[PDB]
């Protein structure tokens, strides 16, 4: 924990104490574990202190031993007081920005959002700017594709109405729809299968000993 | 105004059996049906509601879908399909009662003579897009639901296939080969790549066994790569607010028989230092 | 028959160290016909050639690889660097698709 004039302060609920203010390039490193004062201000839970971003905290990287960005750390943790405050910050706009970085597993903002059900913030990250039908690079699965695999019918029907292309496939070339082969939420399989693609609705049978999709 | 299956019956697991020994005594498994649960093939009608008919036959799982030799037996069921009036209160219509009988081969050019003879068939192919091969090794449910016009004509609504469901196989061996992780959070949700001999998707699942628990791995019938691999999502366990690390046992199991492989090690731990990123003890 | 795609890989990211074992699901390939290319490309137009490392019995039934990353070019770099992975046959030398795999340093390698 290669802590900073901070980290302490913030792990810390502190006021001014937490909140030193200035006013070699004043800037705020990061501990073994990658953390930048911002990702405690997240994980602690507490907006106000990243409210105060005050020195464009970490521009480029801003990452954990993880690959999250502090956004990534509000969106799996749920909190929504940081997607609101750590998203006024002027950075985002940018190109590769946030609403589009991903950790060293590939997951969005608005990955890390679906993988929670947290309907709210996958609501506003789309709202920003985020692709809904944004791919992770595992398996290439959307949003969509996780809702059906964590079985969420409320997420999938708010994936529906925020643009997610029911079609749209996987590295093994399936639909969400074709995913839901084997698993139980009837619901789920009848608000997709209308939409989904005729020929993009049925699994491989046994096909010249591989059976794959096609793609 | 179609007919969609919203239960597909059991693809594995059922033997088709022979008119000789008798009818049978059980029927065709709905897809959802668990050693314990059960349920059965259903449709459902849309844009309609009221009287009207649904006749069920046989027919080949390959693209040109011919009759089949064998016959589905049971209530309603005559001449080698099934046929009854349909219930006008619900647009859901399950079958509670099926069964595929099936013929031997000495008198399969007898079953097919009668097919076409009461002309039972589905998708109507000519006499020479009935070749000779005959897998009799599957069969798929036929769906004919018959209606009234928004007029007076009696409408009849486009067939519908359900998957193949196959006979008995058995006694292969289920081995788990690989595994990519043996360890994951007790809140489940590890993700986990399985390599294994050769599995069949419809007949396979991940068994998490342990002293009075048990759970199974979440994934879908498109996770199983190519018979040989399987990814999936661990389970909670039993202790979600586990103080100490866990050994439990995880297997293949096929559910057509309970068979089980050998079982692999696997340790459920708490989130600790990881739920939050290490904190606590500055 | 033997087409060359990379249908599944348990992880897409990994420490320039390497050493970090990978599970990789595939179109058929042929145990003794099959690599795994990593790559690059430089600034003076050559490319950082890297390979996992892997044995014919690692080649599970055709159709997948239990394989470990090589090390990156420049295991001392302060930010994680993209690159490429993908499938060659050695036979005719034919790639899968160049699909994207993030080299990340290690804060916490070597010296206490």
């Amino acid at each position: 924990d290669g802590d900073s004039f901070l980290h302490l302060a913030i792990i810390h609920e502190e006021k001014a104490l937490t909140m030193e203010v200035i006013r070699l390039a004043f800037l705020n490193f990061q501990n073994n574990l990658q953390q930048t004062p911002l990702h405690l201000a997240v994980i602690t839970n507490q907006p106000e202190i990243a409210e105060a971003l005050l020195g464009a905290g970490c521009d480029p990287e801003l990452r954990d031993f993880r690959g999250n960005t502090p956004l990534h750390l509000a969106c799996e943790q749920g909190c929504l007081a940081s997607v609101g405050v750590l998203t006024q910050s002027c950075t985002t706009p940018h190109l590769h920005s946030i609403l589009k970085a991903t950790n060293y597993n590939g997951h969005t903002c608005l990955h890390l959002a679906s993988i929670h059900g947290y309907l709210g913030i996958v609501e506003l990250l789309v709202s920003l700017g985020a692709d809904v039908n944004a791919q992770e690079p595992c398996n290439g699965r959307t949003a969509l594709h996780l809702a059906v695999d964590l079985q969420n019918p409320d997420l999938v029907s708010l994936l529906l109405k925020c643009g997610a292309d029911v079609n749209r496939v996987t590295y093994q070339g399936y639909s969400p729809y074709q995913l839901t082969w084997g698993r139980p939420s009837t619901r789920i399989q009848q608000q997709l299968g209308q939409l989904t693609l005729e020929n993009l609705q049925m699994l491989p049978e046994s096909e010249d000993e591989e059976s794959y999709d096609t793609e | 105004p179609y007919v969609e299956i919203i239960e597909q019956p059991k693809q594995r697991g059922m033997r088709f059996r022979y008119k000789c020994e008798g009818r049978s005594a059980g029927s065709i498994p709905g897809e959802r049906s668990t050693d314990t649960t059960k349920t059965h093939p259903t449709i459902k009608i849309n844009g309609y509601t009221g009287p009207g008919t649904v006749r069920i036959s046989l027919v080949t799982k390959d693209p040109p879908h011919r009759p089949h030799p064998h016959e589905l037996v049971g209530k309603d069921c005559r001449d080698g399909y099934y046929e009854a009036d349909l219930c006008p209160d619900r647009s859901i219509h399950s079958f509670q009662n099926l069964g595929i009988q099936c013929v031997k081969k000495r008198d399969l050019e007898q079953a097919i003579s009668q097919r076409i003879q009461t002309n039972n068939n589905p998708f109507h192919v000519p006499i020479e897009e009935q070749r000779g091969d005959y897998d009799l090794n599957a069969v798929r449910l036929c769906f004919q639901v018959t209606v009234r016009d928004p007029a007076g004509r009696p409408l009849l609504l486009t067939p519908v296939l359900s998957h193949p469901i196959f006979d008995n196989r058995a006694t292969a061996e289920l081995k788990i080969c690989r595994v990519n992780r043996n360890s994951g959070s007790c809140l489940g949700g590890d993700e986990i790549f399985l390599l294994c001999d050769k599995v069949q998707k419809e007949d396979i699942e991940v068994y998490f066994t342990g002293p009075g628990w048990e759970a199974r791995g979440s994934f879908s019938q498109a996770d199983v790569h190519r018979q040989v691999a399987i990814v999936f999502r661990t389970p909670p366990y039993a202790d979600p607010s586990l103080q100490a690390p866990v050994r439990v046992s995880m297997q293949l199991r096929r559910p057509s028989d309970r068979e089980l492989s050998e079982p692999m090690e696997f340790q459920y731990l708490p989130d600790t230092d990881d739920r939050h990123r290490i904190e606590e003890k500055r | 028959a033997s087409n060359l795609k990379i249908v599944r890989m348990d992880r897409t990211a990994g420490c320039v160290t390497g050493g970090e074992e990978i599970y990789l699901l595939c179109d058929k390939v042929q145990k003794d016909d099959i690599q795994i290319r990593f790559y690059e490309e430089e600034e003076n137009g050559g490319v950082w050639e890297g390979f996992g490392d892997f044995s014919p019995t690692d080649v599970h039934r055709q159709f997948a690889i239990v394989f470990k990353t090589p090390k990156y070019k420049d295991v001392n770099i302060t930010k994680p660097a993209s690159v490429f992975v993908q499938l060659r046959r050695k036979s005719d030398l034919e790639t899968s698709e160049p699909k994207p795999f993030l080299y990340y340093p290690e804060i916490k390698d070597k010296e206490e």
